[PDB]
């Protein structure tokens, strides 16, 4: 037993999470940055009243309204056209722990891009999602899903409710149940639309959201489309999380005073910004004080967390029955495309009919059920259930090197997303131009999609790397750290 | 002739902070005339006063 | 997101530092003289601070509510409408402070005083809180 | 408030998540499929011919279409690891938009990852909070997912019916010549489905073109169903008119019908298509789509491009499945000649629905012991915001081979006046 | 020096205008 701080969480392992505060001298040359391209945002856009080429409102029998607001076009094309040349790089192989990149260069400053001729062979990447190695084009974990290939054909033509439902999807639904710990579940098409159909299922008219600062894009669309208030209490602020619920029940609606008909909590295992496992005990011993309902995101969660990986609930040394609702996705730790809802046996079968997927929305291809289905019997029982010991390696292994180098990383310190800090926006497009040239593609995220200052990138481990695949990218970190300056901390 | 080859690091380190480097060079000498004939009039005030 | 621009970290610091950069350009001209320095430098400042945010309405990016901060302007956003946070009045001392200083400066002339508290007045009254949604005859 | 107050309303009592549902007892019957859901299936333990699988063209049995996606999962691999703009944009992502493209004849090819978020997802990204949309009442649930998430007013008209669109559209210029300025900045559009999944029914097209410009709107064809199958070609209600394709400003589509493969384009003038790539809300927070399916995608469109008579056999097979049907008591075909994708809704209805659900459903399940398996049509009742009868669906494809074609008519004449 | 006639009344208000502008604390 290690902590029981104030609310009641109990945490059985150390925690250890660290946000470093960001220097007083380098938070004052960004907005340096950032004004001198608005400053020439406003000049570019002032030359174009007279006639890089742009898209052209067809001209034939037209001009009407104009289609697109023109000011809210602005960082499209003043901050990220100039710096678009990465995070759009067409590979041409399996994204496992070495890519083969296609080559591409713009004689037009990124307005216009064309292939040349070249493949860059043997690119270690750390951008992509495959934490436990599930993705590669041999071995017998994936000769099971060309068997079905070869049988049933490359897609329902159908819908779950009509006649499309297969042998398949009835014999993956059992088989999550008895994974995660849970009595039923129920497996969707695609992950974000998980989140975006089922979220207006739950909660109606009169409920209350309290959700993150930082959910995803699910998770937000997905409490939009059911009415209801959504309150957003601070990141890991559990203390901001508390007093929304508190002066929830003891208020009402905003217009009249009536009690709120339910209340449900959304948050997420890891959270893929800034990487950062939620503080989950002390939201376990806070819903039980309340009342309140709990619904957890195993997005980057699941496979990767706890030995013999089940997600952050296994993490913690809890139980999977005081977690209502466990959604989750198949394409970032199982190689695959898909996500699951799973819970109570009376929530499933709420969910089996009124779903919006159910009854409109086809189902998953039946060879990708079978990437699932034998790729979640190697971490039950081969490269199965030693890699989430070997991706607790290279987590702490990779985490702690560039610590002490000089670098400055976000996040729980056993999280496999190792967010490193870029600040300047010019930065941004040249650690991407300039890993490109050293062997190793990353994943760079600028400024709307962080806050201002933040505007960092971010490392995704997977237990495809080896020791000297993951030396070799430390050494060229070592460089370009030293090349850019971006040693920012002061450990 | 390696005093000269590090100082072209600092006019490179000059690109990325305040951000020149992804600026288009036909609009990097409109900045780079503007920060001189800037500091070349905060001489000749500079001198006189 | 432009509901949080101004609550960042660093962003005083960067806007005391901008008037100084704007003022110490302005100083350094031949053909002009000390009083117009802290007359010029205090219409720059305060038109900026009227285009910059009482007159553009909206974001640069693409905000995921549909455009609901489409028809208001920068001002009427900061912090998501609550008035009288940490740091909206911050932007309403320092045309105060600024103004002082170009008061003990030039010594308090007549048409000077004419161009800079007209100035001054034309940033702080769309700055109090019932004059939120009223757009007087245009934008 | 006094403190020990904040104590005694913590006593406050939460609804339930779930709802204890059943009516009366719906568990709906999920119809476990053994094997392939092919032409001769196997559903529920009982050997019978489909009448509710999409593929049109039969393009999921067809082995040079699992050739393909064979030959692409053994280079490939199974899924993409990561979203479309972070290192997941293959060669085939880049294939098979280039082939979408000028195979609708048009400049750029978008491709999301999932048949419901093609127009869920690309409907708000372009009327926001102040625009104007025009919707024909019967479409889909995929559309009406894209006017509550866009939060623009929107105006319903009358299914398959001018004259009410028209005096929408005045009620605008009549609000023109009203506020003059904000009338300048509203840019209605008009969202219709080109073939309608709900009703069977081909919209006019020649009578909504030329009505854009009069009334200065613009055009959101949503060629679900239509797609496949109703052109010489199969480029869909454009062909079936014989107008052009730039008039339509955003064919929205789905791979899933009548391509045997998952996911959805919206092809169209690429001022339009690159805006959905920053903004389309599904395709830059979601994984990639799969490259076996999308090989799929490319071999379903090479034997589209190479024999183009199949769509001429499917045409003709509708014009035998519909004119030996009607004529019959009970029930009445609400389907046009012409859509391959019937509904077989019952005439005299009763009072209650949910008896008239569960009188309809005997016609299917006394049926599926003649081995011949068909439909029944679910929908959402409270969520739908217009929903239609009560009805079953009669789908035909190119297999059909028509011998035990006209047994299925001759089956379902008999089992409908023994029920009802 | 320390002396204009309609100018040090108009800095007297806007010096009083900060000290009830740094307490209000509160709307909507
Ligand atoms: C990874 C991510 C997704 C992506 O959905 P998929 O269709 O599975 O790729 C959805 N939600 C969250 C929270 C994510 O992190």
């Amino acid at each position: 037993i290690h902590h029981v701080t104030q609310n009641g969480g109990l945490y059985k392992r150390p925690f250890n999470e660290a946000f470093e505060e960001t220097p007083m001298l380098v938070a004052v040359l960004t907005y340096v940055g950032y004004g001198v391209l608005t400053l020439f945002g406003y000049l570019r856009d002032f030359l174009r009243y007279w006639r890089c080429h742009h898209a052209t409102e067809r001209e034939e029998q037209k001009d009407f309204v104009s289609l697109y607001q023109d000011f809210e076009n602005f960082y499209t094309r003043n901050l990220y056209m100039r710096i678009r040349d990465n995070w759009n790089r067409p590979i041409c192989s399996v994204p496992g722990a070495r890519v083969d990149i296609m080559e591409r260069q713009s004689h037009d400053y990124n307005w216009s891009f064309k292939y040349t001729g070249n493949i860059i062979k043997g690119v270690i990447n750390m951008g992509s999602y495959n934490y436990l190695g599930f993705a590669r084009n041999t071995g017998s974990c994936q000769e099971a899903a060309a068997k079905v290939l070869e049988e049933y054909g490359a897609g329902v033509c159908s819908t779950r409710q009509e006649i499309g439902n297969l042998d398949k999807h009835e014999e993956l639904e059992e088989l999550v149940a008895r994974f995660l710990g849970v009595e039923a579940a129920m497996a969707y098409g695609m992950g974000f639309a998980t989140n975006s159909m089922n979220i207006p299922a739950l909660v109606g008219k009169g409920c209350l959201i309290l959700s993150d600062e930082l959910n995803h894009a699910s998770l937000v669309l997905g409490a939009r489309l059911s009415g209801a208030t959504i309150r957003i209490f601070k990141h890991n602020n559990m203390q901001s999380l508390e007093k929304l619920l508190k002066d929830a029940i003891v208020y009402g609606q905003p217009r009249t005073r009536r009690p709120w008909k339910k209340i449900l909590i959304l948050v997420e295992g890891i959270y893929s910004m800034e990487g950062s496992i939620v503080r989950l005990p002390e939201v376990i011993a806070l819903k039980k004080k309340y009342k309140a309902y709990l619904y957890l995101d195993e997005a980057h969660s699941i496979g990767a967390l706890g030995p013999t990986g089940r997600g952050v609930v296994e993490y913690f040394g809890l139980d999977p029955e005081d977690v209502d609702v466990m959604m989750g996705t198949f394409t970032k730790s199982f190689g695959a495309s898909g996500g699951y809802i799973g819970g109570k046996k009376e929530l499933i079968d709420y969910l089996r009919t009124h779903s919006h997927s159910a009854v409109y929305a086809t189902s998953l291809s039946p060879p990708v059920v079978e990437q699932i289905i034998t790729s979640m019997k190697c971490i039950m029982g081969s490269l199965g259930k030693e890699c989430v010991q070997q991706l607790a390696e290279n987590t702490r292994y990779f985490r702690r090197r560039l610590k002490e180098m000089g670098f400055i990383i976000y996040g729980n310190e056993d999280s496999p997303v190792v967010p490193l800090m870029l600040y300047m926006p010019a930065k941004i497009g040249a650690f991407g131009r300039e890993m490109l040239k050293r062997n190793i593609g990353v994943v760079v995220v600028g400024f709307p999609a962080t806050p201002i200052i933040e505007s960092r990138a971010r490392f995704c481990l997977s237990a495809a790397h080896t020791k000297e695949i993951l030396d070799t990218a430390l050494k060229e970190i070592d460089e370009v750290g030293d090349l850019l300056q971006l040693k920012y901390s002061r450990h | 002739a390696r005093a000269w080859k590090q100082m072209s690091w600092f006019y490179y380190q000059y690109l990325l902070v305040t951000a020149l480097y992804m600026l288009e060079p036909w609009e990097r000498t409109v900045f780079n005339s503007m920060l001189v004939s800037i500091v070349g009039m905060a001489l000749y005030t500079g001198y006189v006063f | 997101p432009n509901t949080r621009v101004m609550n960042s970290r660093g962003i005083w610091l960067s806007y005391v530092l901008a008037i100084g950069l704007l003022h110490i350009v302005l100083l350094s001209i031949p053909f002009v003289s000390v009083p117009v320095v802290w007359t010029l430098t205090n219409l720059i400042h305060n038109m900026g601070m009227y285009i910059f945010l009482h007159t553009v309405k909206g974001t640069p990016f693409e905000t995921p509510d549909q455009g609901k901060a489409r028809l208001l302007t920068h001002w009427e956003q900061m912090d998501y409408g609550v008035q009288f946070t940490a740091s909206r009045k911050f932007l309403t001392i320092t045309p105060i402070v600024l103004y002082f200083l170009t008061s003990f400066y030039t010594k308090y002339d007549q048409i000077h005083f004419v161009l800079n508290t007209v100035s001054l007045m034309s940033v702080l009254i769309p700055k109090l809180p019932q004059l939120h949604g009223v757009r007087i005859f245009g934008i | 408030t006094v403190k020990e107050k904040e104590e005694l309303i913590e006593e406050w009592q939460p609804e339930p998540l779930v709802p204890p549902v059943p009516k009366d007892h719906p568990a709906l019957n999920y119809n476990i499929v053994s094997g392939p859901p092919s032409h001769k299936t196997v559903v529920n333990g009982k050997e019978c011919i489909n009448f509710a699988s999409f593929n049109f063209l039969g393009l999921l049995d067809n082995p040079r279409v699992k050739a393909a996606a064979l030959a692409s999962l053994k280079k490939y691999g199974v899924g993409t690891c990561g979203p479309r703009g972070f290192y997941g944009t293959f060669d085939v992502h880049l294939d098979l938009e280039d082939r979408l493209a000028k195979f609708m004849k048009t400049e750029e090819a978008i491709i999301y990852s999932y048949g419901f978020a093609t127009i869920a997802s690309a409907i708000p990204a372009y009327s926001k909070r102040g625009d104007i949309v025009f919707v024909d009442r019967a479409a889909c649930f995929a559309i009406q997912k894209g006017l509550q998430a866009s939060r623009s007013d929107i105006k319903l008209f009358k299914h398959n019916d001018m004259a009410d669109l028209e005096r929408l559209l005045k009620e605008q210029e009549i609000e023109d010549q009203k506020n003059p300025r904000k009338a300048r900045v509203t840019r209605r559009f008009i969202v219709v489905e080109g073939l309608y999944m709900n009703t069977g029914t081909i919209c006019p097209l020649p009578e909504l073109v030329k009505l854009k410009y009069k009334y200065k709107a613009r055009i959101f064809l949503e060629e679900s169903l239509s797609f496949g199958v109703l052109g010489e070609h199969g480029r869909g209600v454009t062909e079936h008119y014989g107008i052009n394709i730039d008039d339509i400003d955003l064919i929205s589509a789905n791979m899933e019908n009548a391509l045997a493969s998952i996911g959805g384009f919206c092809c169209g003038r690429s001022f339009v298509i690159d805006h959905q790539r920053l903004s389309g809300q599904g395709y830059c927070f979601s994984a990639s789509l799969p490259p076996l399916l999308a090989a799929a995608a490319i071999e379903a469109l090479n034997i589209m491009e190479e024999n183009p008579g199949i769509f001429a056999v499917l045409k003709e097979k509708c014009g035998q499945i519909h004119k030996a049907l009607q004529g019959i008591s009970g029930l009445k075909v609400v389907g046009e000649s012409l859509s391959p994708a019937f509904h077989l809704q019952l005439e005299e209805s009763t009072g209650s629905r949910e008896q008239d659900v569960r009188l309809l459903q005997e016609i299917v399940d006394q049926c599926m012991n003649r081995s011949i398996a068909l439909t029944q049509a679910r929908y959402l009742e409270k969520e739908e915001k217009c929903l239609p009868p009560p009805s079953i669906r009669v789908v035909v494809t190119v297999e059909q081979t028509e011998e035990e074609l006209e047994r299925a008519a001759s089956t379902i004449k008999e089992v409908a006046q023994a029920v009802l």
